[PDB]
């Protein structure tokens, strides 16, 4: 059962990397509105909600060991 | 035969001949590049003759494999690996003044 | 009587570890240890190693757990792996993965490692090349069990695909090395795994890959042939995306090197029937802005007569349909016309399917439509020179 | 070994014959300008593909190496 879940989500991955649109594991027509898809922009939208992830958890290492630095100065400066 | 077989060859590839002519002077040339002191004159010299020579020798193995697979092939005129024949050549022509 | 008091005493564990001032806090009180200097670097191994027991015990549990226990001790869990910086972290739970014999735990120790890295940057590069040589190291020890055999390589996945350009060329070969090997590995998930690890190498490699090519593109393949046949295979869906998604991640970034087995990349796309159609559609779409189209236009007439045409599949020849309208309605002038004798006899082909095709009419006559409109493409684009012969 | 053969009849001999050579010399060139590809690999490929490590490695040397000779000159 995990390693079900485990293969989907490996094979979830690379559908977000390759082929941002498509719907994730879970004709003619079709062809040109999947032409028409606007994929960078689905692109840049993953990108930038993977950035702020990442700048919102620096900021608390920057803002956590600001805290012990001076708690480490205070002790030596005693 | 050999005869008919090189005389199609000339037909279809008029410069195999002269580039295999050119293979075969050039390679002991080549040699002597790497033989001679490693000056900056001699060093750019191996260069552009080792271009020319990979370029030669990969014009072959084309050739011999689209005449094995593709029967619908006639003229490598047409790959661009000539192309690049005539830039390594006139480079190693370049260099081949140099002192 | 004893359960209810474990609820109770993992309860008082819980308020402890909890993170609700400078004092109070476990947390910042490890790193106000790590960040003076003055303190004893045997200290400092202490709490590495106490730590490393910790974390053991708490996944132990965990393993051998009762729901609302069970909740409590990720409560506790995700108190735990907040106490110590990242680089403490892998020091301190990299060696401990070769020391644990329980391969449960060595189960949910691979993944939180993993998660420790899902949200670091940059400054983990150094770090990340000690985890990528251990778990490489790991891999032969771990080859019994499947799930941890899965799990490591899906981790190796994680890595590679975040800043894997930064991560050193030495281990991204060697990793490429690994995956490779374990392609052909019985077990259908350890093939969905390494197929998905050689995609993030190929992508971080490029070119520089073109030395693993031929133990990569004909491997694949041959896996789909028996990919069709295990219809019965439970992770049939899983296995034959993970197939389609290696040569998208391969069409993008070695276009060139490809052409040459173009062929049976259509064969997989057109057969693959599990998967559905927006995926084949998708990553067909790649093929056409990617790869030169004049070697397009020969296969094309290949992959149909021997394989399509007897086929019979109405999914089949429609997206065969669409690669041909994609081809022609890009293709060049001057292009067009080399290649024309091919696709005119494409299209003699084409017209006689009346004949063989075994669908009803309607079906036959809005392929013939679809015919007949790219066939008034591809003969505009060109010259009377070249059309008067084939006329 | 193209050198041999050739000094009409390489249609007979197998294109491997003539593709080893091909990495030599351009081997030479690239362990020369080291002095985008560290080696160009004949396994297993076919002759385009060797072809087009070459172009690739050809292309980028062709930079340095116009600008020297003008400089030799």
């Amino acid at each position: 059962q995990t390693s079900k879940y485990q293969a989907t989500s490996v094979v979830n991955g690379l559908l977000s990397n390759l082929l941002p649109g498509v719907p994730k594991i879970r004709n003619l027509k079709k062809r040109v509105q999947l032409q028409n898809r606007d994929v960078h922009k689905i692109k840049k939208k993953c990108k930038l909600v993977k950035k702020k992830k990442v700048k919102k958890h620096k900021l608390d290492k920057e803002q956590l060991e600001q805290l012990a630095k001076h708690q480490v100065l205070k002790k030596h400066q005693h | 035969d050999d005869e008919a077989r090189d005389n199609y060859l000339r037909t279809m590839f008029p410069e195999f001949a002269p580039l295999s002519k050119e293979f075969t002077e050039l390679a002991p040339k080549f040699d002597e590049l790497k033989k001679s002191e490693e000056n900056e004159f001699n060093k750019l010299k191996l260069i552009a003759l080792g271009s020319y020579l990979g370029t030669i020798s990969c014009y072959y193995s084309i050739l011999l494999h689209e005449l094995h697979n593709n029967e619908d092939f006639t003229s490598m005129k047409g790959h661009p690996v000539m192309e690049k024949i005539l830039t390594t050549k006139e480079i190693w022509r370049q260099a081949s003044e140099l002192p | 009587e004893f359960l209810t008091f474990m609820n109770n005493t993992f309860e008082f564990i819980n308020k402890i570890t909890e993170e609700t001032d400078v004092r109070r806090n476990l947390r910042l009180k490890v790193y106000s240890v790590l960040l003076d200097e003055t303190s004893d670097k045997k200290l400092i191994r202490n709490i590495r190693e106490e730590f490393g027991t910790l974390l053991e015990g708490v996944l132990f549990f965990i393993n051998s757990v009762t729901t609302e226990i069970k909740e409590i001790l990720f409560k506790v869990l995700g108190n735990v792996l907040q106490i110590l910086p990242v680089d403490e972290f892998v020091n301190a739970v990299l060696p401990l993965l070769s020391t644990s014999t329980n391969e449960d735990i060595r189960y949910h120790l691979t993944l939180v490692i993993g998660s420790k890295f899902e949200l670091e940057g940059s400054e983990a590069i150094p770090i990340v090349n000690n985890v990528m040589k251990v778990l490489l190291d790991r891999m032969p020890l771990e080859s019994k069990s499947v799930v941890i055999s899965q799990v490591i390589l899906n981790t190796m996945t994680a890595l590679v695909s975040k800043y894997g350009k930064k991560l050193e060329g030495s281990i991204l070969t060697q990793a490429l090395t690994l995956a490779t090997e374990k392609v052909s590995s019985d077990m259908t998930e350890v093939k969905i795994s390494s197929l998905a690890l050689i995609t993030n190498c190929v992508q971080v490699l490029g070119v520089k890959s073109i030395a693993f090519y031929p133990k990569i593109v004909p491997p694949s393949i041959k896996l789909f042939d028996a990919s069709l046949a295990d219809s019965s295979n439970p992770l049939k869906e899983q296995l034959q995306v993970a197939i389609l998604l290696l040569f998208a991640g391969l069409i993008k970034r070695i276009p060139s090197f490809l052409m040459s087995n173009i062929l049976d990349v259509l064969h997989v796309i057109y057969f693959s029937r599990e998967v559905d159609s927006s995926i084949r559609l998708s990553v067909i779409s790649l093929i056409i802005e990617n790869i030169d189209l004049k070697e397009v236009l020969k296969v094309l007439f290949r992959i149909w007569s021997t394989e399509i045409a007897t086929s019979n599949d109405t999914v089949a020849v429609s997206l065969f349909l669409s690669t041909l309208e994609s081809t022609v309605e890009n293709i060049d002038k001057k292009s067009a016309t080399s290649q024309s004798p091919i696709f005119f006899k494409l299209l003699l082909s084409l017209f006689e399917f009346r004949s063989i095709s075994s669908f009803d009419n309607n079906t036959i006559s809005r392929i013939e439509a679809s015919v007949h409109e790219i066939s008034n493409s591809y003969v505009l684009k060109m010259n009377d020179k070249v059309f008067r012969p084939l006329f | 070994e193209l050198f041999g053969v050739l000094k009409g009849r390489i249609i007979l001999k197998d294109p491997s014959a003539t593709s080893k050579d091909v990495k030599a010399y351009i081997d030479s060139v690239i362990n020369t300008c080291k002095n985008e590809l560290d080696e160009i690999t004949v396994d297993g490929l076919d002759a385009n593909q060797v072809w087009w490590q070459v172009k690739l490695v050809l292309d980028s040397i062709d930079g340095d190496l116009i600008q020297g000779i003008q400089e030799l000159k």
